[PDB]
Formats: structure tokens, sequence, C-alpha cells
């Protein structure tokens, strides 16, 4: 486990160094500068050209992609850190990718059980949309018998974040007193899904097309309508199902978006 | 008695191993051990074996391999498995991981009815066969778990899921906590391919005055994609229960098929000794519908529509069209529908037909009874804006088209015929067909063909080679006749459609000779090709 | 060099025989004299002679001391356990398949036999791929050792060569491309 | 081959119909008739079930399964403890089942009257051996049970009640297309007479007086050319009340396979008229008052012999090789002898191709 820890370390730094380097080669830091100025929360990377300095870091962000984004976004935190600048969003910062994939450029058709757990690029036409609507992040609560504020953080398995936790909605403090709710601390995001189809100049003939759903979030969302040829960079996952303590063995896959173009 | 089932497993594993390494057609013949190597060595992690050569081996395993498959059938994959690592060691640096291998199996019986499976034979190894009617879409299915706990955290590993179309129950209570506290982790669990078929039975075997009958067929890994609507196939498989009634459905173990843009250097000398020919485009309107009697400036016009002219693009963007269009006029007899499905059947891509428009990029459409779309024809688009919806639908193609009479639409096409006292010369033409009739009943009771004209085979190859190599222009030489041509008929109806037309009958006669250019002759080709044609409208109503 | 002539050479080996027929002088080959034959009474003749006769029913064939299942069992632990190549007898594997096609009655054990000689030709295949893919990841040399290769196993493995010859361009070049 | 012998038992006397059951006869053998409307697939039900003792490895059982209960045990007595339990796959027992609808007999109901039905379970040997419209006489035992959601419904503790089949008799199997050596006999020795065909051609219907052209017809379609479709199809064309009609029972009396129908293909919610005559003879009346769904449909059974359907991405097609006689009236209720046959006939020339 402490292993986990340095090796989490070491590939931290790795990414900070590369993101504050002194004299900063790639001007990401300029692009931060940028970012804070404008108040935006996500930062467009090249892979070819972390490729380049990084390839050990690059060629492992495909295979094992979660362990190594979660390290280069916290990477990101510390290089914002360092800036004079303030960090207003009460939402973390993010990252979205763009270059050269090879292997993992697929469409609907080819997207199959063997890529799970890869970052992928995907192409097709988008065929339906949900609605935006605001799901819970963190609550906040003060508790007016002890004038103490009381916080809780929620997960799910739609989140790149593994972790899980409990997700009750507290009512009352750990001395059974009341709890009242704070809508103007506690902290929401927008969400949407959709999907998207094979392109009708690439599916074979006679069959049907086939079809892939699609998970998007914060800024990410309100981005596409019915009709649009788009292509989309995310995580491919599948999600466990559960009905009265038996299980059916198959399980639903999506794509979490990190990037549309 | 767990350790009285290890034996037999155990057992049953070692049987299999010797089987897959012993089994030999005589000499160095060892058939499954070198198919298992090129295998591995192919990337492709399966094997496929033959029963009655393994009832032959060893009669008792076969029976208890058809009678328990879903017990003896992982002590065969499993078996597999060591030999193919027992083959392969040592393996080069970076491929040290050992795969896991799919067993499939053929055998060699009647197959039963599918109305006739009898409900003795539920959890047992059957053969059928029938026509695949419907295909889903591959989805995902986990082989093996990790659950944790929701309130303690304390896991269970690698729990393995049974195959087929069946759940599993997790543990009520903690391990090591309410009810029904375990929960499955989205990024530690393995998975593979699977898909749904849906079989009907073959319209052979329906008995008079009765519907067919259908089952639901379960495929996994290198069995999915396999088939499409249509196919007719053999299958074998386990007849199981779906999960005190119950549907049934066919887990299946091995299937069985019961069924352009390349050439030669043969080929492409063929091509070109047609090409060299000089009478090759009389030998190509010749081989139009041999069958049928005389028309020899309709096939040739037909000629004309399957090879097309040049298509174009000026920089400023205005394409120009390289499809050419002709119509068939008069009486509703004389063979019509039987050019049309020559054409049909003779053409790279087609259809014939009474959208069905948008369906033939690149290709031929061929419509009778067109007396039951100017957008289509001269656009190559048509466009909608109704109550709800704005779309355009793009296609290229060109059309022949049969009547049995718009004015309007007769500027669309580029050709038009009227075929109209044959009685005397209709005797001896009435002497042939029924000769050839007759000839039929007593049936009844490769470029050239016997009689000197082309095959179809290959005239739709060489058409498909001319389309995609020829791509001719005019000569100025050529060009300067049309000027004074036109000038002429239009001061002595003209339009700069019929002379674009023109120009592209000429460049599709000099597709066919597979020239760099056209010339004067093949623009006094068109010009009289295109005046026997129009000039009939002109004289008649 | 091809397949057909590594067994015309392997043919020029010498092995035993017992003959049914008799003669009284020798045979003045002009690889050498052979006979005299006397029925029932082994001698030593070429392998090509030997097949020549047994196709005529008019010998015996005696196997090789290492066509016994335990000296084969002995070279498969040795193959396994030695990280390069083990020494083997000359022409094993050309020897081993004439008599199997030529002379399988008089061979004794003859599935154990050749299940063994299968096993070791697996083997010895596995170890010659994984040195020729290690090999052609190099640059800093040109040279590699490879004894006890067979013959028959040096002919199948001639596309090395060629790359070997296609790399050495490309080194050629850049050392050429280095600025003064 | 077998394991048991069942016995059926037939000619039982008195019959009941469907409305006049009472609970008197609850339990008890009855026997009724009535006409079939649906019926279920084959489906395989449990019949013996053994299970596994997960504690221990023991097998329970064995337990023959009831008619409405999931049976399972709760103590295995080789641990004395209640240990979990499986399916044992290797030694369950299934047999097959279907269920039926059956209800009165139109010419059976009185004044006014709406006939009543009942379902009907089949197992074994009995299930597939009857279909949606035929006349069907049902012996077997009538039973009932409880229902708590028909008790919610209807408001007072009704029961559910079923007959559980035993014997049943078709009253609608055609006879068997089997020749005797008499027969074959007969067949030969009309054969070898020379006045065979005025005999065969005056003596299909012989109530109709005249009209030998019509009888000529119908002989010669009757047989069948040798086969490029064999078939020989014949239209007729008629004034009301010219018998045409009357040629088309005696054509359906006389015919090997025939289905009469009037003004026909598949349908999608099941086979049509052509479809199940397939191999035999179809014989429609007013073909002249078809829809234009009729005609498309029709014209390409006439040019196919086969009927294809497509539906959410299935596709198929069926065989209708049948030979076709119909009978249609003239345009405005009478031929005109100044005009032509095709003029009289409102079918266009590709249908009367
Ligand atoms: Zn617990
Ligand atoms: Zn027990």
């Amino acid at each position: 486990d402490r292993a986990e820890d340095a090796r989490k370390q070491e590939i931290t730094e790795q990414y900070l160094n590369f993101l504050d380097n002194q004299a900063d080669t790639f001007h990401y830091r300029q692009k931060i500068v940028k970012m804070m100025n404008d108040g935006e929360s996500r930062l467009v990377m090249n892979l070819d050209e972390i490729r380049e300095i990084l390839p050990e870091r690059a060629e492992g962000l495909l295979t094992q992609s979660v362990l190594e984004m979660n390290c280069l976004q916290s990477a990101l935190q510390m290089a914002i850190n360092r800036s004079d600048v303030q960090a207003v969003v009460k939402t973390g910062f993010h990252v979205g990718f763009e270059g050269t994939f090879g292997e993992r450029h697929v469409n609907p058709r080819t997207l199959k059980s063997s890529y799970l757990g890869n970052l992928v690029c995907c192409e097709g036409i988008v065929t339906k949309c949900s609605t935006v609507r605001q799901k819970l992040l963190t609550s906040v609560h003060y508790c007016p018998a002890t004038n103490k504020v009381l916080e809780k953080k929620f997960a799910d398995f739609t989140m790149l974040d593994t972790a899980v936790t409990n997700n009750n909605y507290p009512t009352e403090d750990e001395n059974k007193n009341p709890l009242e709710t704070e809508f103007g601390h506690s902290v929401y995001k927008d969400h949407q899904t959709f999907t998207i189809q094979e392109l009708p100049e690439s599916a074979p003939a006679g069959q049907l097309p086939r079809a892939v759903d699609c998970v998007a979030d914060l800024d990410l969302a309100d981005r596409v309508k019915p009709g649009d040829r788009v292509r989309i960079i995310g995580v491919f996952r599948v999600l466990p199902n559960k009905q009265n303590g038996v299980s059916s063995g198959s399980f639903r896959s999506i794509i979490i978006i990190n990037h549309i173009q | 008695t767990g350790r009285e089932l290890i034996a037999e497993y155990r057992q049953l594993i070692t049987q299999f191993r010797n089987f897959i390494r012993d089994f030999s057609t005589g000499g160095f013949g060892m058939i499954y051990r070198d198919q298992l190597k090129r295998n591995y060595f192919s990337h492709e992690y399966r094997l496929e074996i033959n029963l009655n050569h393994l009832k032959n081996f060893d009669e008792d395993i076969e029976m208890k391999l058809r009678k328990f498959p879903g017990k003896v059938l992982p002590a065969l994959e499993e078996a597999a498995k060591i030999v193919a690592d027992e083959i392969t060691t040592p393996r080069p640096k970076g491929e040290e991981k050992l795969h896991d291998i799919q067993v499939t199996l053929t055998l060699d019986e009647y197959p039963t009815s599918l109305r006739q499976v009898k409900s003795a034979q539920v959890s047992q190894v059957v053969k059928i066969s029938g026509i695949i009617v419907a295909a889903a879409q591959v989805r995902s299915k986990a082989t093996k778990v990790t659950l944790q706990c929701r309130q303690c955290k304390h896991t269970i590993p690698d729990v393995s899921i049974k195959p087929g179309l069946e759940g599993f129950a997790l543990p009520r209570t903690c391990a090591a906590c309410p009810i029904d506290p375990y929960i499955m982790l989205p990024d530690k669990c393995e998975c593979v391919d699977y898909q749904t078929l849906k079989l009907q039975e073959n319209p052979e075997d329906v008995p008079h005055g009765e519907m067919p009958r259908h089952l639901q067929l379960f495929t996994e890994r290198y069995l999915t994609d396999k088939v499409v609507p249509g196919n007719r196939v053999t299958i074998v498989g386990v007849y199981s229960i779906k999960k005190g009634i119950r549907t049934p459905y066919l887990r299946v173990l091995g299937i069985h098929m019961e069924t352009f843009t390349t050439f030669t250097p043969e080929e492409e000398r063929m091509f070109k000794t047609l090409a060299q020919r000089k009478d090759a485009y009389e030998l190509i309107a010749k081989s139009i519908a041999p069958s049928i009697y005389g028309s020899a400036d309709i096939k040739k016009s037909i000629a004309c529509l399957l090879f097309g002219g040049a298509r174009k693009k000026l920089p400023d963007g205005i394409t120009r069209r390289g499809d050419i269009n002709v119509l068939l006029l008069g009486d509703p007899g004389t063979a019509k529908s039987q050019l049309l499905k020559f054409v049909e059947q003779v053409s790279p891509i087609g259809v014939y037909t009474s959208g069905a428009m948008v369906l033939a990029d690149g290709g031929v459409v061929c419509i009778d009874e067109f007396d039951k779309i100017h957008e289509a024809m001269e656009q190559q688009t048509i466009s909608i804006a109704k109550a709800g919806i704005t779309t355009t639908l793009n296609s290229r193609c060109s059309v022949l088209a049969a009547a049995n009479s718009m004015p309007t639409i007769l500027s669309r096409f580029d050709m038009i015929y009227i075929v109209k006292h044959d009685v005397l010369k209709d005797a001896t033409l009435a002497k042939h067909v029924i000769e050839v009739h007759v000839n039929a009943s007593a049936a009844k009771e490769t470029m050239f063909d016997t009689d000197g004209f082309l095959t179809i085979e290959f005239l739709k190859k060489f058409v498909t080679y001319a389309r995609l190599n020829c791509g001719p222009r005019l000569t100025p030489q050529a060009s300067e006749k049309l000027v004074n041509h036109y000038v002429k008929m239009r001061n002595p109806p003209i339009t700069v459609r019929q002379l674009e037309a023109i120009v592209r009958i000429a460049e599709s006669i000099a597709k066919m000779e597979l020239q760099q250019f056209a010339t004067d002759k093949h623009v006094e080709e068109a010009l009289r090709l295109f005046r026997v044609s129009t000039i009939e409208a002109a004289a008649t109503g | 060099m091809n397949a057909e002539r590594c067994e015309f050479i392997a043919g020029n080996s010498l092995i035993e025989v017992i003959p049914s027929i008799s003669d009284d002088r020798p045979i003045h080959l002009i690889s050498g004299d052979i006979g005299p034959f006397e029925a029932g009474v082994p001698c030593r003749i070429p392998v090509w002679t030997a097949i020549l006769m047994k196709r005529k029913h008019n010998c015996k064939v005696v196997a090789p001391q290492w066509m016994d299942v335990d000296e084969l069992k002995k070279i498969l632990t040795s193959e396994t356990e030695s990280q390069g190549l083990a020494k083997l007898p000359d022409h094993f594997f050309e020897i081993s398949h004439m008599l199997v096609r030529d002379a399988r009655e008089d061979i004794f054990e003859v599935e154990a036999v050749k299940s063994l000689v299968q096993d070791i030709y697996d083997r010895r295949d596995a170890k010659l791929r994984s040195s020729a893919i290690e090999f052609l990841r190099q640059n800093q040399t040109c040279h590699a050792q490879l004894d006890n290769v067979q013959l028959i196993e040096a002919s199948s493995a001639r596309a090395t060569l060629e790359a070997c010859r296609q790399m050495g361009a490309v080194v050629r070049n850049k050392h050429e491309s280095t600025p003064l | 081959v077998c394991n048991e012998i069942k016995v059926r038992i037939s000619q039982l006397p008195v019959e009941e119909d469907i409305r006049m059951l009472r609970q008197v006869h609850l339990n008890m053998l009855i026997r009724t008739a009535g006409v079939v409307t649906i019926a279920s697939g084959i489906l395989p039900q449990l019949a013996v079930v053994k299970y596994d003792c997960v504690a221990c490895g023991y097998l329970l059982g064995p337990f023959v399964q009831q008619n409405d209960e999931e049976v399972r045990p709760t103590i295995c007595p080789s641990c004395q403890g209640k240990g979990p339990f499986e399916l044992n796959v290797e030694n369950t027992v299934y047999h097959n089942y279907q269920r039926i609808t059956m209800q009165e007999s139109p010419n059976k109901v009185a004044a006014g009257r709406l006939p009543r039905s009942k379902d009907v379970i089949l197992l074994g040997d009995l299930c597939d051996s009857c279909k949606p419209g035929d006349e069907i006489e049902v012996t077997g035992v009538y039973t009932n049970n409880f229902d708590g959601s028909l008790n919610y419904k209807q408001g007072f503790p009704v029961f559910n009640t079923l007959i559980h089949a035993n014997h049943i008799t078709n009253k609608d199997k055609m006879a068997s297309d089997q020749l005797t050596d008499e027969d074959i006999k007969a067949i030969r020795e009309l054969s070898q007479d020379p006045n065979i065909s005025q005999r065969v051609f005056s003596s299909i219907a012989p109530s109709i007086y005249g009209h030998d052209d019509v009888k000529r017809a119908i002989a010669l379609a009757l047989f069948r050319g040798e086969a490029l479709r064999g078939d020989i199809n014949v239209l007729l064309c008629g004034d009301p009340g010219t018998a045409k009609s009357q040629f088309l029972r005696y054509a359906a009396h006389i015919a090997p396979r025939s289905v009469l129908t009037t003004g026909l293909t598949a349908y999608v919610q099941e086979a049509g008229a052509m479809v199940l005559a397939d191999k035999g003879v179809c014989l429609i009346d007013e073909f002249d008052k078809m829809s234009d769904q009729d005609r498309t449909s029709i014209h390409e059974a006439m040019e196919q012999q086969s009927i294809s359907i497509s539906k959410a991405g299935i596709v198929t097609s069926l065989h209708a090789r049948c030979t076709v006689i119909a009978a249609s009236n003239p345009i405005g209720g009478r031929y005109n002898p100044t005009r032509t046959f095709a003029e009289n006939v409102d079918l266009t020339e590709p249908i009367l191709s």
C-alpha cells in the first residue's frame, strides 16, 4: 500500500514538473493563467505533447487511464495553488485531451469489451438528448442547537472517482439534534446524458446501425442537440445492477466524457 | 465429499490432455496439437474438436460429455489451456501471460426436428438446423466479480458466474451489516462478449398449412458476429431452460454455415484484349440480352447507360454530372421487363421496381410501369418541408424507365424510344421463339459463351473495371463539330441540356474502348444515336 | 539450401541392418566396400542403402541407440534444463523422419518415441524464436552465438540474415550523417 | 421406449354444456364440446424435483410436483439442519405442457345469449393435437382452486375453476389420403375405358346444366401441369344469379386440399388463405370486390408463388404454391357484349395476365 502511495507521489510530481516547469516550453502555465482570467475550469492538453517529454506516462495513460488521470488532476490543483491568482471555483479543476490515438480510435460497432477501462475516441451522430438536470455533490448543514457546521460528500458509479459512501442525506446530529440545510453553501453540478449512432457512410449495408450511451457533466453539458456529427473522448466503463440480491450477469456500459469536438 | 469431485475433475483433465496430445492420423500427424499451436501463434485463443474422433479415442468421456455438458466441458477447456502452455514455452519477453482458450465442437449426425426435441433432452447436447431471422447488438457479460460489504468494507474476490442466461444470488449477510449488504465494484471485474439470436425452422420441414416455430440462441466470444439474418445454419448446443413453467433456449457450442475490386494479370490481359478488338462496342451491344430479338440501337443505348460519362468538379465548386438516363414508350409487351431484369443482373449495383429512388449510390435503377422526382433526376437530391421535418436525401445513380403510354419530365431524360406491323417478320420470329420454348421444354424433360456472345460474369467484372480506371476527355477537333451542329439546328427545342447529353454519350462510347480521348468517330456515333432516339418524339404525338 | 538437400546429406550416415538374402563377394561402392551379406548376421551400411533394401524386403533395420525411450527422456531433460540449445546426435530430426516414413515396422515403442521427438522439436523451436526476436531489437552489435544448432534448423531460419542486411544500411547512413 | 402407459377413456355417457356446470360437478369426471379459440405454445414444466444440500452435499427428494405450488424442503435430515438449497440439474424431470381456451359452439347457443368459455390444460402426448377453429370434444376432471386476486376482483370469496383434459376427439380431422388395392384396381379399370374424358368433364357438378367450357376448364385445372409455373389458373365473370358460386362449391367438394374464401394473404399483429392453400386449390368468390391491399398482395403471390413479410427488422417469406380459381361480377351489374372482357372486368392487365 505504501509503495502505491510512493508511486502516486512520484507520478503527481512528474506531472507537476511538466505543468510548472521553470521555463515552460509548452506554455501550459500561460494557458492556466488564461483559464483563471476567463473563469473556466478545465484545461485541454495535447497527448502527443505529453508523449514527447513523458512517453512512459503517455502510453500508460491509455492502458491504466483512471489512476494516471487522477494523478494529473491533482498535479493541476497544486500548480494552480502556486499562482498569485485565487481559486474562485467551488468545483475542482479538470483536464481534457487531444492528439493521436491509433488503436483507440473506434466506432459504436467496434467498441467491444476488450476496451473496458481504457481511454477512447469515438465518432458518430447524436440521436437523443436528456434535458440538463442538477445533481448533488456536497451538502452543508447548520446545527442550531450547538452552532456547529456539518458537511457531507457524495459519490456515484458514473463519476471517475472509484470511491463509494453511504449516500444517505443527513438529518440529525450525532447527539440527535436536528439540522438545517444551507442551500447557499451546498454544491451541485449540471448533468446530461445522450446517445450516438454509427455514421451512415460507414454502417454496412442492410444491417441496423449500432449505438453507444454517453454521460457529460459540468461545462460539457448543454453543448449538443440531435443531428450533430461529433467526435467524443472519454473512458469506456461498465455499470453493475441489482434486484432483491439477485444479479443478472449482463451489465450496461457507457462513455464518461472528457472532451467533445 | 468434495475430494471425490476433485478426484473426478482431475481424472477428466488427465484424459482430455491425453486426447489432445495423442490423437493422430498416422505418421507425425497430431492434428489437434498442430492446430492449437498454429492458432496460438495466430492470436486466436480457440480450438475445435470432432466428437466422432473423440468417440474413437475413448467412448466413455464422449458419452459423459454429451449427457453432462455443464459438468464436463470446463475440464476440456482447462486441459486445452495446460497443453497450450506446454507447447508454447519458453515464450518471448513481454508474452509471459497465459491466455484462456475456448473449445468448440462438431458432430456428424442427422439433425433433430425443431418440433421434436423431447423434454428428456433438457441439459443435453443436441444438433438443430434452421434459418437465422434476427440478430441483436453485442453486449458484455461478467465472468468473475469482486464483492465488498457496504458497512464494514470486507471483500470476497473472484466470485465466478456460470455461463448462459443465468443470474446469480449475492450473499444475504456478511461473512466477517443489514440485509443484502454487498455491492459490486465496477472496476475490478472481468467481461466477455455475448450475443442473442433467433432461429426459425426451415420452410421445407413445416407441416402443410401451418406457420413455422422459433427458438432463441445464445452465443459467446468467438461465436459472436458470425451470422447475419437470412443465413442457413446447423448448430450444436446445449438445450436449456431460462431462469413451474420456463421458456427454453439454446446455448451454442458450434455453428456451421450452409452456403470484386480486385483483379489478376490474366483478367487485365482479357479486358485489354477485348478493348484492343475493333468490333468491341458492337460486340457488347450484341451481348446485351441475346434471347430477345432485334432492338440494336436500344441495346447500344443500354450499353451507354451502363458505362456513363465522366464526372467533373471545376474550381468554383459547381459539379457536372456523369449519369445517363433512358426512357422507353409504346405497347406494354415486347419483353421490356425482361430487358430491365437483364440490366439488374448485369449492373455492378442496381434495383428493379415498379424511398426506392435513394438506394443506389453509384448504381442503376430500373423502373417498370412508369405511368404511375424532377429534383431527384437533375439535382441528384430530393428535399421536403412538411410539419415538423426538413431533410435532404442525396444519392447518385442512372435510371432506365419503361412506360406504357408528363411532358415536363421528358426534359430530364437523355434518350427516348417509341417501340411501336410485324406479322410477316413475326412469323419467322414466332418460329424461332416457339422453337426456343419447346427446347426449354426438352431441357425440362470464360470470356465467351458457346455462341460467341460475352458472358455475364465477365461483362459485370469488365464494367466494374472500366468505371474505376478510364475517365476520358474530348479532343478539340471533336469539340469543333458540335458548335456548328448546334448553331445550324437552332437557326435553320434546341438546348444546352441536349448539348451536354450528346457530350456525355460521346464520352461513354470512348470509355468502352479504354481511350484517353474521344474523337470525331465517337461524336458522330453519339449524334446518330441522339437523332434516332429523340426525333421519334418530335415526329410522334 | 533446403530441406530436401538436408535429407540428402543425412542419407550418407551409417546404420546397422540384418539381411535375409546372402551374397559372397563384397560390394565395391565408390563410397567404399559394404559387403558381404550373411542371413541373420548384422552389419553396417549407409542409410540410403538400408531404406533401399527395406523396400525390397531384403533386410530388417536395427534402430539407433538414441531411439530408446530412456535416452530420449535424457535428451528432453537436458533440453528443458539448459538455457541454450542442447547437443543432439547428427541429423537427428532427418533420420527420425526418414525411419518413421519407411521403416516404422521395426521401431519399438513407436508412439512414445514419436511423441518425445515432437516435444524436443517444439521447445527447440521456441528457443530459436525467442533468440531471433531478442536479437532483432539490437543496434550495438551484428553478431550472435548459436551453438548446437542443427542444419535443418539453420535452413528454416534464413529471414534473420536478410533482416540484418537491411538493418546495416540504415546504421551506416546514420554514421555517415554524423557531423564533423 | 417408455416408462408408463397412459389410459385414455372415451364415450362417457353424459354431456354437459360449459354454460351449465355447477358446484356439484367439482372433482367429478365430465365431457363437453366446443370450438378452440386460443392455444399457447408448447413449454416444459417441472414434474419431479430433487435438491442439493449446500451444507453437506446430500440429495433431497424426490418430490412429485403438485399443481399450484413451489415445493421446497426446509431441513436436510443427513445433517439435521436448515442447510441452503440448490436445484439439482442432473436429476430434475420435465414434461410437455400446453394451455388452450374453448368456447361454446355458435350452433348450440339459444336466443340472444352470449357463449361461455373455459380453459383446458394438456399434458404429454395430448399436446399439439388441435388448432384454433377446430370443433373438438373434451373429457376430463372439473376442479377448483383459490385465487386471492380473483377474490379482490369480484368482492366475494369466489374460486377459479379448470378442466384437466384426459381424452380429446377432433371432429374436423380430414380423411386419410391413402388408397387400398381395391381403390387402385377401380382407378385402373376406370382409366381403361375410352369415354373417360367425357365422363370426368360431364360428371363434374352434375346438377348444373350446360357450361361445358367452365366444366372442362375446372376439370383440367384440378389436374396440374408438370413444371416455370405448373398451375393452370382460371377466372370466371358472370351476371348475378347465374350460379357462378355453385361451381366453386362443387370444386370445394372434389378438390384434394382446398381453401374456400371470398373477397386472403398473411396478416401481422397469422397465415392467409393462399398460404393455407399451399400445394392445394385456392377458391375465391367476390374477386372484383377486393381492396387494393388484397390486389397488391395477390399480384405478389401469383407472380412468385410465395409471400414476403417484414416487421421491425424481422424478415421472412412463405410458400404459397397453389392453383387459383376465382369468380367475379361485371361492371354496372351486367355484362355488355359490345365490350371486351377486359372492359367488363375492372381488373388491370398485369392482374389479368
Ligand atoms: Zn460486513
Ligand atoms: Zn445437509
